[PDB]
């Protein structure tokens, strides 16, 4: 099982800038993350279904239902060393979030000094402990710093019970949120993270409405008065005992609403700063998709895209 | 507007006039108005009989329709705490009238809620103010007014309303409305009014919602205990009959089958016995004071819920042992 | 299909309008009435468990304003809501004095939409007596645009003044007599095959709690499912479900009491509480066995209905049944 | 290793060994768990509730419901008093003793259980298209001990958010339960094992631990001597196994709980002396017995059948006693201070005695 | 919270005040009195293999209260011994999660089929 990556930062900045953005926000949303390196790319998964999540039984105590996807193209690494005898050379592991996010911290600090090494991360099989190996992490300091951290491999059938949420496609509004770099970017920003400013405020209702060919507001009904904010700037639109959630009845075939946690949307707004094309997609009184991507070419390259899917708080 | 009012307040006197049954206080209060001597003035009284009514009525004919402007109104619902009394009481008191118009009037509804500090507070700023304001004190329970308040006040009681006072509002309520009502039906609600004109209003309310058609169908007795869910008297009167004649097993079937006919709870016949009982000519006493005590035990024990039947059953064993005591 | 399985009889059957509400027409007449004359009055609820009170005042609200006008025209507080007198004076007194919201055209042409707002206060027992004394007041003046509607078990613990402001609508026990029809109805919609009588001996067993009666036919119904042998639900099946003593048993603790030895009693008493019969229906059905009993006289009927009625309360105020059953079985053995 | 009352606790339904009838009554229940309605399971202590309920619980999702783990919620009363409860949670189900809070269970009841009530829990479908609801189960330990206001404020949470939450309450009494809480529930009645049962039980626990045995009437006597209370069948059988090496032996003692022991001596210093200075003793031992944290109704009950037991007495002292508990019975549930109660139960026996 | 955490057993107040305040300490006190001897008679020199797993300052072996001896800033201190042995217990519980989960049944012999290889 060997898994050679080499990771440097003076080459592409914009890859080393998803991967960190990537792994904060795994660590800010669980304790622990799933990695899958396949032959072609390597996918970060942050889900309440993971074996060391599901421990928390965050779903039934807090509502913990987001999922959070992050693909990295095998480009990003220098080397891509991913050998395996499984579907596409696939390998599963499971590691603690904060480990990792402490070793990057420590490498940013180092690259910011001045240093321009290369970071090499190897899967090794540690003698002191699904069996448990380690990520061993090394790269130089202008001294040879090296780290190692826990994980867990995972078979093939827990694997393939880790599937990435899908949506309606047909029945799903999508709106072209401003690149953040933009004139409006700055305006944006503010906009999402405008509801902060009232501390007891839990859930948001978020409205899109058609008829820059339509708006988004965010309502806020727990205050002792109404309070709606809108946003009149450009804004483009793309083109068991288990059973079904309850779904309120459109009020127009124009108008998508949905109601969410507040730290959904503060993880969004990060999302959105932190990237240039951000897709905000809702599904009326079922769920809201942040995507955020980004676009290399060289022969177009491949799309990094991170996908937040977060279930509603509470019906419509 | 009135129209929509439920008829408890749609039929609040207006005048002093329209005030029935308290014909004592109305004329005293009224004489005091038309010499300008009012004193401070203590209402007391239990529920519905005319009070907040007699009390705002008196207010009108002070100061006419522009009562609201030199009257200081409060109640439970507003919070009368120390703080209150020495803060905002004390103000309106102590500034003068709005256009020199007499003295100013304070009234404190339901004044029995108030703590004991804020009473006692309340005794210097009656006493002090006096020239230039009046106070009024409602109440129902006189236990909760500290001595010195009640020192300082002239007492009026207002009694349960008497037949005659009721009768007569309920002629007005009746032309007012296109009802009518039969006399057996008018006795009935006299009696389960026990003094109170709330009771009376509701209950003519409902009876005209029985009713399928108004305009020509009149009230009778029956429609009042439909609408009240009550037992009737010849109801009560065969319930005791069986208890007192017959066997154990007719009495217990009996019971069944009244309450059954009906859907009668037990509170409302034990206080229909209670009240034939006290009427009874009893040779032996010890039989009143077994009856007194078994029977508001079972009241105190269907007060908090428990088995039905049982109840009943302890009722009828209760009489019988009771009554043994005659022989 | 399986959304509408997702919920138990009683919340699935709860009635939807007036109209469902069954064996209460003295105050639902009333009440449907007021939708034409728009003068609801303030109401006071009051009745014994399970006899449809939260069901009339909700099926009442939904069909003054609708699902949309109800929200901006209704505030309900219940026992699971903080209702102390700060309470009852700021958040209470705010609604109540809150201008009448305007109806859209379409409440206008679908819903009377009476001008006044409802105020429901659940449970309304369980409030503290200087709470509602601060309610008087705000319910005289504010009468026209707000009515308040109170519901109770126990009509007693509402203070005096309270009771005088609302007009009283007692809600009768239902029994076999008038619930029957609504029980054959949930049965033929769910489609119980039961014997004859068998809905009669539930609504008796139930005591005038339909609620109690909806939930022993879904047992019932779900023992006869698993079960899967297509044959019909019988009462002796009901009795087992419901708690009830075996005949036999009972009379084994009749003949101890005859016998009236104080060590028998206590060693039967000893081993028949070990199958954990609670001991309410066990006094229920020793009341019944004896004051309907041809056998006894008119001193020992007497003396047996206060035993049994002082037995009765002592339970109720939460007592530990062994020592009082053991106590009442004594006695009576001693009479 | 853990004690024999867990480490041989069934884990599903098939596994349970005494009540035939129950456990089919159980398995219905679990066949279309879609509308199970709430439930109120009561009987003797000691049977097997919890053990049921559990045992429905991985019935209706899986084994994961027995991986526990334990929560610390804090709560903050009107006058400032922070304070926490434990809540115990498994990814399907949560458990809550509010009990424990004393008089300020009914907060538990207004804020957690409301709160539990109110979030609707969905998740992502993994195969289906749009989001999956599933109902919360929440057990109440204790319930009969819950304050009539806790009670109250459990009835419109009960019936509103039906969809979202299904009660399983649990209650060794059902007298203390408000008649509108048993009117939301579906009642359960739990027998006792009987002694067959419980004999049964102890020789598998037995056979396993490869504990010698002279002959099986020790475990018969085992079992009369829980009186039904099969937790206390095992940790007997625990005790007496360790302190006889291993081997038990017809002439090997029956360990019982040291407060047992302590009531029987008080009974019998009872009946030996009645006087006032027997009386300030009593109260001692009763004051010894409170200090342990022994419930006064529990002290109440095991000192009356001590006294019942007692072979000198005769009937009328026998009928005395039993209404003086009764009576004194009601006094304890309706007062403040037990120790008033127990020592006029005492006092009025020392005087019917004598 | 020793129970818990160390037997993954959850007991109410009620039944530790009635039943296992008095049993359980009992019942530790005697295995580890036999865990003694069993490890003084090795030193001098599988069957009860549920013995010796009593730890000396983790396990209670003494009755909750004291004993009934009716007829034959402490609480500070005892509360902050509760909270360090609540902390080494949690700290023994922490690691467990990791170290391996039952999850389900699964080819674990293929997955020791193919060792992982490290080497530059
Ligand atoms: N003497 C009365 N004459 C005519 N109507 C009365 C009379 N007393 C009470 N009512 C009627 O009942 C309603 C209530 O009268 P109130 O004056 O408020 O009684 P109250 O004595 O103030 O009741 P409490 O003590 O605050 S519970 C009035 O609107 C009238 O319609
Ligand atoms: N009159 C009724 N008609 C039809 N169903 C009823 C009736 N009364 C009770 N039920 C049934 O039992 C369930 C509960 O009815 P409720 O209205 O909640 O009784 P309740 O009087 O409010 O009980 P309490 O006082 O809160 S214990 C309903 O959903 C119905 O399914
Ligand atoms: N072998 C076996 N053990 C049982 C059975 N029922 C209960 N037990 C065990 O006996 C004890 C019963 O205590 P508990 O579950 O707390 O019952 P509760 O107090 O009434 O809720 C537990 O330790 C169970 O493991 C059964 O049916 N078969
Ligand atoms: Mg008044
Ligand atoms: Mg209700």
């Amino acid at each position: 099982m060997k898994l050679k990556l080499i990771v440097n930062g003076c080459e592409a900045p914009d890859d080393y800038k998803l991967l960190r953005t990537t792994i904060n926000t795994v660590a800010s949303l669980r304790k622990t993350a799933i990695l899958r390196f396949n032959s072609e790319r390597l996918t970060i998964i942050s889900t309440p279904k993971s074996s060391l999540n599901s421990s928390n039984n965050g779903t039934i105590l807090r509502g913990d239902t987001g999922q959070l996807w992050c693909t990295i193209p095998h480009d990003v690494f220098r080397l891509y060393t991913v050998i395996s005898a499984r579907e596409l050379n696939t390998i599963t592991m499971e590691c603690n979030c904060d480990s990792l996010l402490s070793v990057f911290k420590r490498y940013d600090r180092v690259m910011n000094q001045g240093s321009s090494s290369n970071m090499t991360i190897k899967l090794q099989s540690m003698p002191e402990w699904n069996p448990i190996c380690a990520l061993g992490i090394t790269f130089e300091e202008i001294i040879m710093h090296s780290f190692k951290v826990p994980v867990k491999l995972l078979f093939r059938a827990q694997d393939t019970r880790i599937q990435e949420p899908m949506i309606n496609y047909i029945q799903l509004m999508m709106y072209k949120l401003p690149p953040i770099s933009g004139e409006f970017g700055s305006a944006f920003h503010g906009f999402i993270r405008r509801v902060e400013r009232y501390s007891n405020v839990n859930h948001i209702h978020l409205m899109g409405v058609k008829k820059d060919d339509v708006e988004l507001k965010i309502i806020v009904n727990e205050l002792d008065w109404h309070l709606e904010i809108c946003w009149n700037g450009p804004l483009d639109s793309v083109i068991d005992i288990s059973v079904m959630v309850e779904k309120a009845e459109q009020e127009s075939s124009s108008t998508h609403e949905v109601i969410i946690r507040c730290k959904d949307w503060k993880v969004c707004s990060k999302l959105y700063a932190a990237f240039e094309e951000v897709v905000l997609a809702i599904s009326h009184d079922e769920s809201c998709v942040f995507h955020c991507s980004l676009d290399r070419g060289s022969k177009p390259r491949e799309r990094g895209q991170i996908i937040y899917y977060i279930a509603r708080s509470k019906g419509l | 507007s009135k129209e929509n009012l439920p008829w408890v307040e749609k039929y609040r006197p207006e005048t002093l006039d329209e005030v029935y049954g308290q014909n004592e206080v109305i004329t005293t209060v009224r004489k005091f108005v038309d010499e300008g001597k009012l004193p401070h003035l203590l209402f007391y009284g239990p529920p519905g009989t005319g009070k907040t009514s007699t009390i705002v009525a008196l207010a009108r004919e002070i100061y006419g329709k522009n009562y609201s402007n030199m009257v200081l109104e409060l109640n439970a619902s507003d919070d009368r705490g120390i703080d209150v009394v020495r803060n905002q009481i004390k103000d309106f008191a102590s500034t003068r009238q709005i256009f020199s118009k007499g003295f100013k009037l304070i009234i404190l509804d339901e004044a029995d809620a108030m703590t004991n500090a804020a009473q006692n507070a309340l005794r210097r700023v009656i006493e002090r103010y006096t020239k230039n304001t009046r106070f009024c004190v409602l109440a129902n329970y006189a236990h909760k007014l500290t001595p010195a308040l009640l020192s300082r006040c002239t007492r009026f009681r207002f009694q349960p309303l008497p037949q005659e006072a009721i009768e007569r509002r309920i002629a007005n309520v009746l032309v007012h409305e296109k009802l009518k009502l039969s006399p057996n039906a008018e006795k009935a609600l006299i009696e389960l009014s026990n003094g109170d004109m709330r009771r009376v209003l509701n209950v003519l309310q409902s009876c005209k919602a029985t009713l399928d058609n108004p305009d020509e169908d009149e009230i009778s007795d029956d429609v009042i205990y439909e609408c009240c869910g009550a037992p009737r008297p010849s109801d009560l009167k065969a319930v005791l009959k069986s208890i007192l004649e017959d066997d154990w097993g007719t009495a217990h079937y009996t019971l069944n089958k009244v309450r059954s006919a009906k859907g009668l709870a037990l509170i409302d016949l034990i206080e229909g016995i209670v009240k034939i009982l006290e009427d009874y000519e009893l040779q032996n006493e010890e039989t009143r004071v077994h009856l007194l005590t078994k029977l508001a035990d079972i009241e105190y024990s269907i007060s908090k819920g428990g088995n039905d039947q049982i109840q009943g059953s302890a009722v009828i064993g209760a009489i019988k042992a009771s009554f043994e005591n005659e022989t | 299909e399986q959304s509408l399985a997702q919920q138990p009889w009683v919340e699935k059957y709860r009635p939807k309008n007036l109209d469902e509400v069954t064996a209460q027409d003295h105050a639902v007449t009333v009440l449907k009435k007021t939708l034409k004359s728009a003068n609801l009055p303030h109401m006071l609820f009051y009745g014994p468990p399970g006899t449809g009170k939260t069901s009339t005042i909700l099926a009442l609200t939904k069909e003054l304003y609708g699902p949309d006008l109800m929200k901006s025209r209704i505030l309900e507080l219940n026992a699971s809501d903080e209702r102390g007198i700060s309470i009852v004076r700021e958040k209470v007194k705010n609604f109540a004095r809150l201008t009448v919201s305007k109806p859209s055209k379409h409440d206008l042409e679908n819903y009377p939409c009476p001008p006044y707002k409802i105020i429901i206060l659940d449970e309304a027992d369980s409030m503290t007596a200087d709470a509602q004394s601060a309610l008087r007041r705000t319910m005289e003046t504010y009468s026209g645009v707000t009515r308040f509607c109170l519901i109770c078990n126990y009509v007693t613990r509402i203070i005096d003044p309270l009771a005088s402001r609302c007009s009283k609508f007692r809600f009768k026990a239902l029994d076999a007599s008038n619930a029957i029809d609504r029980l054959r109805f949930i049965s033929e919609q769910e489609n119980v095959k039961c014997d004859d009588g068998v809905l009669e001996r539930i609504l008796d067993i139930s005591a005038g709690d339909l609620r109690r009666g909806i939930t022993l036919l879904q047992s019932a119904s779900k023992g006869a499912q698993y079960l899967g042998d297509g044959k019909n639900i019988t009462s002796t099946q009901v009795e087992e479900l419901a708690g009830v003593v075996p005949h036999d048993i009972l009379i084994e603790i009749v003949e101890k009491v005859k016998s009236g030895d104080f060590d028998e009693i206590k060693k039967y008493v000893n081993t028949f509480m070990k199958s954990g019969w609670s001991a309410a229906s066990v006094v229920n059905q020793l009341h019944e066995y004896y004051i309907t009993n041809d056998n006894f006289d008119t001193n020992f009927k007497n003396q047996i209905s206060w035993l049994l009625f002082t037995t009765d309360s002592r339970l109720n105020n939460g007592t530990n049944e062994h020592i009082q059953l053991l106590n009442l079985l004594v006695k009576i053995s001693q009479l | 290793m853990s004690l024999w009352v867990d480490k041989y606790r069934p884990k599903s339904l098939n596994a349970l060994s005494h009540n035939e009838e129950l456990t089919n009554f159980l398995k219905s229940l679990s066949d279309q768990p879609r509308d199970l309605p709430h439930l109120l399971l009561y009987g003797p202590n000691g049977t097997g509730k919890k053990t049921r309920c559990m045992a429905l619980l991985e019935s209706i999702f899986g084994p994961g419901v027995y991986r526990l783990k334990i929560d610390v919620r804090q709560f903050v009363t009107a006058s400032n008093r922070k304070l926490e409860l434990n809540v115990v949670s498994s990814p399907y189900h949560l458990e809550i003793t509010p009990s424990d809070m004393g008089n300020n269970d009914r907060i538990v009841i207004q804020e957690l259980l409301k709160e539990v009530a109110q979030m609707e829990q969905v998740d992502f479908q993994d195969s289906k298209d749009g989001l999956a609801h599933r109902y919360k189960c929440v057990i109440i330990n204790e319930a009969n001990s819950l304050t009539k206001d806790a009670q109250a404020a459990l009835r419109r949470t009960m019936e509103k958010y039906s969809k979202n939450i299904r009660l399983i309450m649990v209650c060794d009494s059902m007298s203390p339960i408000i008649a509108p809480i048993k009117s939301r529930c579906l009642l359960i009645r739990c027998p006792a094992p009987s002694d067959s049962e419980i004999s049964t039980i102890l020789s598998d626990v037995v056979t396993n631990e490869r504990i010698q045995l002279e002959t099986k009437d020790i475990l018969k006597r085992i079992a009369q001597a829980s009186n039904g209370n099969l937790r206390v069948s095992l940790l007997m059988l625990e005790s007496m196994a360790l302190n006889n090496e291993l081997a038990l032996k017809s002439s090997s003692p029956i360990i019982k709980p040291d407060w047992i022991i302590v009531i029987h001596k008080l009974t019998r210093k009872i009946v030996k002396e009645r006087s006032v200075n027997s009386l300030i003793e009593c109260r001692a031992v009763l004051y010894d017995l409170l200090a342990h944290c022994i419930p006064a109704n529990i002290i109440l009950k095991e000192l009356t059948f001590s006294l019942l037991d007692v072979e000198t007495l005769n009937t009328t002292n026998k009928s005395s006693i039993i209404e003086y508990s009764s009576v004194f019975d009601e006094r304890l549930s309706l007062g403040n201070k037990a120790i008033f109660h127990l020592e006029g139960f005492i006092a009025k026996v020392m005087c019917c005695l004598d | 919270n020793v129970s818990l955490y160390k037997y993954n057993a959850v007991h109410s107040f009620r039944n530790i005040t009635l039943e296992f305040g008095y049993y359980a300490p009992l019942i530790r006190k005697c295995q580890s009195y036999k865990k003694k001897y069993i490890l003084y008679y090795l030193k001098n020199l599988d069957k009860f293999s549920d013995i010796m797993k009593v730890e000396n300052g983790i396990d209670v072996v003494d009755r909750i209260g004291g004993p009934i001896e009716a007829l034959s800033d402490h609480l500070e201190d005892q509360k902050k011994e509760r909270d360090r042995r609540l902390r080494m217990l949690i700290d023994q519980y922490e690691r467990n999660v990791m170290m391996a989960n039952d999850d389900l049944e699964d080819e674990e012999t293929s997955f020791n089929d193919d060792p992982i290889v490290d080497s530059d």
